């Protein structure tokens, strides 16, 4: 028998940023699984003022946003012939300059918000913390040691969105062998809390705490071994800046008139980001789901740079957890049209006409940042000089079974045994490290 | 982009004139207007003056002049209009043309000048 | 009434720095106001200097700055010389719909 | 020792719509698996007649087609200014009006035909039927039981189509880093059953038949057990009208031209869909391949609302068998373009032109239907009102091993326990319940 | 204890398309598993000089190209109204006729370049194979007993390219239900080996070599069993030619003017596909990993035809592992625009456009060769006329476990047993057959 | 949408006439044309029309008049023409445009008419 | 031949209703030959009422209404008044070459 | 795709004159034209050049006359025009178009050609 | 210098084979030269009949052959006819920038 009882806060309404504890009681025989809800309140960003023609602001990350004057390029004092800017909205919906509480910038939340929540957890038995771990292990648990049929659940409990399929019309194509068929195009889109939005509603997350005995149901320490008030779990919560990021809410619209033959017209857009300010998000409904039984060979290493959790980092809420290089490739699709007006000279059309997106299309690609890498020992010099390539994907693919999955960033390593590690790099900077010691 | 102004002469009191303002841009079309007066030995003193093409277009005027002057636009010609009725021995002055680097007028530079026309009312 | 106030002349030596004002009659000189200042030598249109109290357009010397000094507009001129004897004019956009300029200072370079 | 022998229909020709008996005889000492092989004929619909400008005629599902008069909206009473209709074909094709035989409507399937045809199958021994089930616990075995490695042959013997990948050619991009690259891009296709075509060639099912007996090969009964004259098996056919249905093969088509500055084009498009006649479809080569050997603790529930499957849902061969509240997301991707036919002024482009799309992108959005269940007993409360993600999510991601798949579906709730099932809902309507208890 | 010791070539400096000879020596009590480690040196294509227009030169696969001359349809014979014609490079930039050295075509890889490479492996002591495979049961082995959950480390271990998922801008949606909201678009994107580049880096590839001590770690046969100077492992590798392949450099720009009401522009393109020549690929750091330990009922059978690997065939590279009959599916997307200059008469536009892409977008479409398989014996028929689709899909997904994955190919079927393949086609042309005896 | 008929007037027997139709509405490109007539104490009679943009135009005439008549457009001027030969002393009557909403004139409306011209033979 | 035939003409009470009736000469009216009927006030051009048996234009009514019965087509005014006095013509869409009309029928509202 | 010449008659020497091309093709605007001369009993002899629309349009010359002699097209009428200054007694000739059906005149085909004017220098 | 030989006068029996020949005066024609025949009946304008060394015109009969033999350039006319006594040039592009054409060959046809 077994039913989920429910454990209140021992401090008292926790906030993003302060320490959090719950208190173990002994209700069963033996305790197996533990579970911490939350319910993150809603999120919305302040009204902000257009600005005017000319003016220049500094704005995030020591970046300077400016609109510029008419027949000026995009820094405001090199001459462009024919360039005027109007503004408008992300959807192209257009705002008067000078209009006050015009605008709000849009906020969306960090990429698995349920693993950078609990920033550090510890099981303290009056003090002499038996276990302690970090939001980097969860990122090598789940990159590691989860099948990957049951991605779909776990990407539902730490609020990470899903893309949704959908289909067109029918469309008529023309077959080759060495005749014509009716065939459809499939999309995806995405709906979840990681797409900017004006409002972004209550968040529901369930975070599972991972101890040493709640691997297997036969190895839960029982809640009698341990004296009774001696138990009990602290969590560092994360901070709000750490959770929600903003998008902007306003663009800057650049047309331009090339005189010639053809005369041509083009539209480009620039983003208008000035931070505002978020209000407080309140955690409601914490509680610990407890259930009640009623009666070295691996390690994963991850070497993530410092630059992916650094908060000048534009980027840091997207590759806060991912381990290697990031870049950053953008297409930038356009619609096309030539027009003749006449039937005299028709070598050269007579107009042209190329209209931008608001937005771009952004793709992630991480690179690896180590070389060699030689784990080396006291007694003998182990693992020697080899390749990046060899430790990431080769060893999990052949070792480990069904349990462990072959992970997908080049900069996360497994090892095999039945304590030094050193690589050589051709990146430059501060990287950090992160273990993960598993016996199976 | 330079501006040449026109239409300006003797007036008769109690006359109604005409002055016009053509303007080689290569943005003359999405460019704020303006009309400036400036009286012998005063300081400047703004008349009115109409936005540019991109939102709603719309005319400002002063308090003094309100309902004697008006401002029009003709973007195919390139070409400004103030029309004036009913001018009283005070206004002999010289009047330019302001063109903006700049949609809307409100709060605006007004970087260009052109050279005026002196209209004198006597 | 809201009316713009100057001085009615100055005096500056050669290669000298020379700051010159301009004011509301009762009410205080703010960064939205967007002040702007202009030169008028004699016989020709008036010419722009500073707009927006800092930045100045293309072919404009950098000697000339612009500031909002406690609740007036400053403009100061470092190293001044001949050609800088003329007229200068402050412009206030007080409101959307008003622009009244100022009385024109007469600056003297000795 | 293994031979897959045949046995033919009892009752003579089967029918779409009517009772349909299979007769085993004892040829082994054991049998294992039970798989029903039909093959469904040939489909197309008839030809009809175009209409007239200014005709309203009464469509499907108490919707009113209408082909509108010059400069009139879509309603036929409300004037617009230069609006004009003409008729055309999925594929742009024009149609004259008044045409005798002009056009016919398209035939697709259901999603997983090859379940919906066995609406209910019943073992019987001269009466006293051992086990029956439906349409609704072969959706939760899949959802659930299916271990998605092998979902490409499923889908493959339930006639569901699969999506096909291509390329494109290479392409220039612009990589940033806090440089030029060759990247292609990737699109998805589908051509199977379900994509609306002129005709459907024959189609070729494989139904598996589920009995508590046949998961196990050391667990299936004998042929002997019984007496030989008693082994039953007895299918009821779903109807034809459930199975395959149509799409519209005749679009309106609206071009508004509105006058000003700049001068606009814009081009829509609307169905005009009155329903034909679909022939007659035979089963043949039915056939039941009989295996010759020769010598509680999960439950897994669904709530369905009665939209779902009631012949007034326009969308009910898609979403037969989804658990949820199902709504459609629209997107109408649209080809806009400007041109300016001369250098005086330029501030505002001459002319426009904006062009649509014959038919829109749909995505169906599943959301949930229940915020609390609670499944009681006479002896205790057991499970008491906790929320619809603890059981819809987190139970199957924590228990089941990897037997169990996370479902997708948030009406699909899994609850274990080492019968009164009610639940809190926001939701107007008839909820219609499925049950599964197993052992594993 | 295990590590990895390195084996350097017994023949010295191999090359591509020539016998290569490892010489195993006893260092531990055991060997386990094998992997060689080749690195691919770089590629590029040699300079060409542009056409003159109205010139046709003999291409690839006796294949003729030509540059029409104005006036004429794409065989420079047939009166066209207003066609004219120029060069452009893949992505638009023109190129001058006549120029010498003016372009470079570009080259790209074959698909699982890392299975190609080993076309035969042979183990001898002192001649007496014990084992032979060549690259066809490697095919066989990833479609059938690779997990799935483990293919990425795969794929980069042959040098097969992976996509890369990014998104759009926040994008405006209006919903039904029988609303507005914000949703997201998806896209995907490669950039490997197989993508069409100038330049080709060096590749690394890891190919583990498949004995069957190799299956299980308890199976691995020890280095003493046979006399240490016997043991060799021969492997021929595949030439050049096999490898790498090429891709157009010059397209051809046919732009028409076609006169009337509405008037049209439309522009077309088409390849100029002349081969050149790549240099010498040169292997370096060949090395052998051997791991050194311190102390019938299935069969994969693949019908091929010969069309697939033939130097005739165009699409080789692509085609030389599917198990089937590939046809292809060709889309050209179009940007389409109407413009009207007037308000006098405006039931037709004035003018039209539509503007094509260089190039089109892909699907190859695998197709079944076989209707009937029997695989009989000297004793009893054993399989007889069972249906294609019964081998290749339902014995695949009942029979195996988590073991078997279920295929993507028709062609690609598994029978049971607790040797005459016979089959009937519709399909004429040479097919060739593949085994693969495994017990499990 | 309105129309107005000109060129009628007295026609000596054995001449050839032509009638125009002028049309002010927004659609008169895509809408069908047709002429009828009306002899003094009798019912209508329909003589000739012609179809839209927007598929292939063509003319359709009556039995009694085919082969005499001659209907023909003009969208640029928003006109429609009528051209008749050999009149005979029976066709004194009046004649209308009617303008329907639609393309094609099979099975047409025939909504809106002009006032008519009064075209006497004799 | 296939010519249009009606009530030379018809009476009518104030207020009252009253049916028109319009025919060919041997064949039989359905709803494909789209019966059109129109009204001509004297020194007026025609004004159509209902189309295709059953639809108003805007500007006509709700007391004017058509129907085929049996092979016949029918026009019906409930409630008449002083101004219908006027004559009413059917046309019929025989094949899709020919519109013939009718003689015309004088409504007389006493 | 014919041509039509013009401009060519007695010339007193030492002065100048201008030869007219009229072409009336449907790709005349993408076609190189070039200027071919026959002085009587010899044989052709190449003269200039232009290039078609499509790329950079440029002028070619032979040894014998670069200086001294001008192309210049004209798309929008048609027409190609050749300019002769400082014509000397040895000029005497008969001059032809010859429209390629191709952009660029380097290493042409000259399909097309004119009847040819004829052009006296005494 | 570089300049075209060609032959001063060739004859031919009526539906016989005859090959004219064109060279350079010092270079050797290859097929990068483009060479091009023409023919000039007297009082007409030049008539293209080879272009490319290989490819004829729409409208040219296939008893014209043109090749490239050894280091100049032939033109094969095989069954000659009564209208083929005209004139033949060959036009050779040297460089880029010129085309000098032949002395001009008189066919006789007996």
């Amino acid at each position: 028998g077994f039913e989920y009882n429910k454990v209140r806060p021992h401090t008292g309404t926790p906030t993003l940023g302060n320490k959090l504890t719950f208190g173990i009681p002994q209700y069963g025989d033996f305790f197996h699984d533990m579970v911490g809800h939350h319910i993150l309140g809603a999120c919305h960003s302040s009204w902000q003022d257009a600005p005017i023609q000319g003016t220049s602001q500094m704005g995030a990350h020591g970046q300077l946003q400016t609109f510029p004057r008419n027949g000026y390029d995009w820094d405001n004092q090199t001459p462009l012939e024919g360039a005027v800017y109007t503004l408008v909205d992300p959807f192209g919906r257009p705002i008067v300059p000078g209009t006050k509480n015009a605008y709000r910038n849009l906020v969306y939340y960090c990429e698995y918000p349920g693993e950078r929540l609990y920033e550090n957890v510890r099981f303290d038995v009056n003090g002499n913390s038996l276990d302690e771990y970090s939001s980097d292990v969860t990122t090598l648990v789940r990159k590691f040691c989860i099948p990957g049929d049951k991605m779909t659940g776990y990407k539902h409990l730490v609020g990470q969105e899903v893309s949704v399929e959908g289909t067109s019309g029918p469309l008529l194509c023309n077959i080759h062998d060495l005749y014509l068929d009716i065939r459809r195009n499939v999309h995806y889109s995405c709906n979840g809390p990681q797409t900017p939005k004006y409002y972004q509603p209550p968040l529901a997350l369930w975070i599972k705490l991972r101890f040493w005995f709640n691997e297997n149901v036969n190895l839960a320490i029982p809640s009698v071994s341990i004296p009774f008030g001696e138990r009990f779990i602290t969590i560092k919560l994360a901070s709000q800046k750490d959770l929600v990021n903003e998008f902007p809410g306003l663009f800057v619209r650049q047309s331009r008139f090339i005189a010639g033959r053809p005369s041509r017209r083009n539209i480009r857009f620039k983003p208008w980001f000035i931070p505002g300010v978020i209000n407080e998000i309140s955690l409601t409904n914490n509680e610990l789901y407890i259930n009640n039984l009623f009666v070295i060979e691996y390690m994963f290493i991850g070497l993530k740079p410092t630059w992916n959790i650094s908060d000048q980092n534009p980027h840091q809420h997207r590759d806060w957890h991912k381990f290697g290089h990031v870049v950053n490739a953008i297409m930038q699709p356009t619609h096309h049209a030539e027009i003749s007006f006449q039937d005299r000279d028709t070598a050269l059309p007579d107009a042209c006409s190329s209209i931008s997106d608001i937005s771009p299309v952004t793709y992630p690609i991480t690179l690896p940042i180590i070389k060699n890498i030689s784990v080396t020992a006291h007694g003998i010099n182990l693992i020697d000089k080899f390749p990046s390539k060899f430790c990431s994907s080769y060893i999990p693919f052949h070792y480990g079974g069904n349990a462990i999955k072959t992970p997908d960033d080049p900069g996360a390593m497994m090892i095999t045994f039945a304590f030094y590690i050193s690589w050589d790099t051709d990146y430059v900077g501060s990287i950090t490290t992160a273990d993960l010691v598993v016996s199976a | 982009e330079k501006l040449v102004e026109s239409g300006g002469g003797l007036v008769k009191p109690g006359g109604s004139l005409k002055l016009s303002c053509v303007g080689s841009g290569s943005t003359f079309s999405s460019d704020a207007v303006s009309w400036v007066r400036q009286a012998p030995g005063k300081g400047l003193e703004w008349l009115a003056g109409i936005d540019g093409d991109g939102y709603g277009v719309s005319t400002y005027y002063a308090d003094s002049v309100k309902g004697r002057f008006t401002i029009s636009r003709d973007n195919s010609q390139k070409t400004a209009y103030l029309q004036m009725n009913s001018l009283r021995t005070d206004d002999t002055a010289r009047y330019y043309c302001a063109e903006c680097p700049m949609v809307l007028l409100a709060k605006c530079s007004m970087e260009f000048w052109g050279p005026g026309v002196e209209v004198v009312v006597s | 009434l809201q009316t713009v106030i100057q001085e009615p002349a100055m005096s500056v030596s050669l290669g000298g720095t020379v700051t010159l004002t301009c004011a509301f009659s009762s009410g205080s000189v703010t960064s939205s106001n967007y002040p702007g200042w202009f030169q008028q030598t004699p016989g020709q249109p008036p010419r722009l200097l500073i707009y927006q109290t800092n930045s100045r357009p293309t072919g404009v010397p950098s000697r000339f700055s612009g500031a909002i000094s406690g609740n007036r507009a400053a403009l100061t001129i470092t190293g001044a010389q001949a050609e800088d004897e003329a007229d200068y004019f402050c412009g206030l956009w007080k409101s959307g719909t008003d622009l009244p300029f100022g009385g024109g200072t007469h600056l003297t370079v000795l």
